């Protein structure tokens, strides 16, 4: 679906993991 | 037959399985373990401007599902993503790099939906995997079908998968069960390997 | 109880539908 | 008597229903569903002042339940909606216009409660429908009365309701079980058919 | 043997059981119930830095989890406190003054796991109850070890407790099961007696 | 552990209950 991101594009939080695991 | 102890343990056993995640596999896909959606592609978020929260009176926003549910276990009703149509994409950064053996998927059972239907569950989908970067197209891991009358949860194993381990893959729902507006999702989890 | 509404003048936060059903 | 399959069996659905939100029958008035609740009429909550959060040492506000907890899932203990003394109400509008069948009404079990009682439980109960303004005086469509004694979910069928359809109605609590300052509310559920 | 209606009871007690937070013990440590995290002494919270939330594209801060996730009782994988290194404490004002007869930790199943290991569970661990103030030596009430083979949730009971109540413990840690970098906490509950 | 808390000195919102227990 080409280069498309709408998540990236909006109101909503995102959350990503930069680093490794949160710790378990 | 049985003793009345053979049962306890079966009972026993049942319910440890029933406390580890309903089945016992470990989710590499589950957000609090370090999962994430790092992209919709192009769906569109269904926004219904319905669910208004509002403070002494005056309006302040409409909620609506973030896509990141699908990787969350709240699966009350109405606790699923949807988006417009009944096609639909969700690129989920895995929790950690692993050979990809199962997925499960799952949606609101049907004595909890009004008349017994799901028409807005998923129907047929498919999940690529992605050897560094999203934005190639991706490899093809495995093809199935949710089917409406199954159980509300249910894992599809891969077939011959290659030992080729992935971190990042993506759900992608090609159609649904007849909702002639939006597809709900539920949770989404992926199971595998760890690498080693 | 008369015409009284003490949740809509409160400090909590009030949800309410103003459109049908939330997706489902 | 029997075997070790038909256990199993009988185990799987027992399960498949403990999952089916413990009863299996559709919550009209659950929150996420698209309930809420629109008025507690003149219901004062009972606010302990007692939860308070603060960051760094310094104070910044009181914790209590919302009504809105009612219609919610999560029913662990202290998870409520208190008002003060014992009568209050709660006015739901369900998350669709139903003939109501059934409700239930559950509470913390006593073995997490301290001494095994439950005291703040709700006891005599009534529910009326409105069939559109809620300012009007509702029709009656049932009295119950909450079991202290019984199982901590209860589910009360109408005697003969009408097929009137309806798309709020109102828990009225007129007892409790004795506490002399408050009443807790855990769950309230609406069960019933949908139009057509 | 045993009939299809014997079954059925052991099950509904089963259910019934498992339904009262699995192990049908009040829990004085249970946050929502009253209870609190008061100090963890000098915990130094391991944060990993890793969980970036970010709006529109603009990283706004890093998630972690609070010590007080270990009194609330989501135990998702991830769902856990955890500090650096294999020892650490955390002082509990308990929702009420018991006398304590015993306490649970718990710690994600092994099935959940990658690898079907839990290094960072809590290995050999102490309870202190203080009688007023914790900055007091606190007095020892029990010893133990979380075992890494055992049930997930685990319950031990104190030998031989004196009838003094408190509403002050602290859970100390004092070594994890091999992880080399911190202990992740996920439950720990109080049981007792309240005081009359 | 001398005097130490780093629960007390950080951005992690704190919660105690100053009065008795909340309503249950
Ligand atoms: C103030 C901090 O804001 C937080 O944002 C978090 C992140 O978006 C949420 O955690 C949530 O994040 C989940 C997934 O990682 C879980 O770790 C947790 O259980 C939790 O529900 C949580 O609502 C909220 O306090
Ligand atoms: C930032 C947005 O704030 C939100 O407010 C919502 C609305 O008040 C909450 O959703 C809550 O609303 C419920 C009921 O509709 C459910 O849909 C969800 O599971 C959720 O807990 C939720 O705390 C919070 O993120
Ligand atoms: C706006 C108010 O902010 C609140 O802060 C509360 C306090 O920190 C949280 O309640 C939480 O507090 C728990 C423990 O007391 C429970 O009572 C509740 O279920 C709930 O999750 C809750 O996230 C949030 O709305
Ligand atoms: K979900
Ligand atoms: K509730
Ligand atoms: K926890």
């Amino acid at each position: 679906c080409t280069q498309a991101n709408n998540f990236a594009r909006s109101f909503y939080p995102m959350l990503r993991y930069t680093n490794g695991p949160p710790p378990t | 037959g049985v003793t009345e102890e053979q049962v306890h343990h079966i009972v026993k056993q049942a319910l440890q399985r029933y406390s580890e995640d309903r089945i016992g596999l470990a989710d590499y896909a589950l957000e609090s373990g370090g999962a994430s959606v790092i992209s919709t592609r192009c769906s569109e978020t269904y926004e219904t401007k319905t669910a208004l929260l509002s403070l002494f009176g005056i309006p302040l926003w409409y909620h609506s599902q973030s896509p990141r549910v699908i990787l969350q276990p709240d699966v009350h009703p109405g606790n699923c993503w949807a988006f417009q149509g009944p096609q639909g994409f969700a690129v989920v950064r895995l929790s950690a790099r692993i050979r990809p053996t199962a997925v499960t998927l799952e949606h609101v059972p049907k004595a909890l939906s009004p008349n017994s239907t799901i028409s807005s569950a998923p129907k047929d989908f498919a999940i690529f995997g992605f050897d560094e970067d999203l934005q190639q197209e991706g490899t093809l891991l495995g093809k199935f079908t949710y089917d409406q009358d199954g159980e509300p949860i249910q894992t599809f194993h891969f077939q011959a998968p290659t030992m080729a381990t992935y971190q990042v893959v993506e759900l992608r729902i090609l159609t649904n069960w007849g909702h002639p507006e939006y597809t709900c999702i539920y949770r989404f989890r992926v199971h595998g390997e760890p690498a080693h």
